[PDB]
């Protein structure tokens, strides 16, 4: 969610509701993704396209081996 | 209910905290040192 | 709280913030009635 | 049960493979 480039435009409420329902969370871990997105999360520069195909591969073995557990 | 402040209203309220301490040039008080001056001065005037 | 370490986390290592803000849970205890206090501060601890 | 087996099998040495990693092979 955090690397799409869709919600990055700004001032999107997009953000909070794709947590909440995509990657399931509760609002005590909303208020620190915002707090802590702004202390250290860093829009300036985005990511390399090799970060950014290594970290979709990670993704994907991980949610499959976690489909593969449950 | 759970918290009552929601993301967007602490986004505004956080904001202005980094802002304020940024301009500032606020350096984050440290952990108080193991080996430290003032620590029999602070001992004193905490414990009278 | 939930702002609080964070507010705090700005302008105090992280430590001493941990510390005040689980200091402020505790449990309250007037003779029969007891209650968790999440929610709001309790003032009676000297750094309040 | 012996292609369930065979299918255990690939699995296990698979995945002790996938702990010698410290990658696209692997990924694939």
């Amino acid at each position: 969610i955090l690397e799409n480039e869709n919600y990055s435009k700004n001032e999107s409420d997009e953000l909070f509701f794709h947590l909440e329902n995509k990657a399931k969370l509760t609002r005590e871990q909303i208020l620190v993704l915002t707090m802590s997105m702004k202390t250290s999360f860093k829009n300036k520069e985005p990511l390399d396209i090799k970060t950014r195909t290594q970290i979709l591969e990670a993704n994907s073995i991980l949610e499959n081996l976690w489909k593969l557990q449950e | 209910n759970g918290p009552e402040i929601t993301p967007e209203e602490a986004t505004t309220i956080f904001s202005v905290m980094v802002e304020w301490l940024e301009s500032r040039s606020f350096s984050p008080i440290p952990f108080p040192p193991l080996t430290y001056k003032n620590d029999t001065k602070i001992l004193v005037l905490a414990l009278e | 709280f939930t702002l609080l370490n964070r507010l705090l986390r700005l302008i105090v290592d992280p430590n001493i913030a941990d510390y005040i803000t689980a200091k402020n849970n505790v449990v309250i205890n007037f003779k029969d009635m007891s209650h968790v206090n999440k929610y709001g501060l309790i003032r009676g601890l000297k750094f309040a | 049960e012996k292609f369930n087996p065979f299918e255990i099998l690939p699995e296990s040495i698979e995945l002790f493979r996938t702990l010698a990693l410290i990658s696209l092979s692997e990924t694939a």
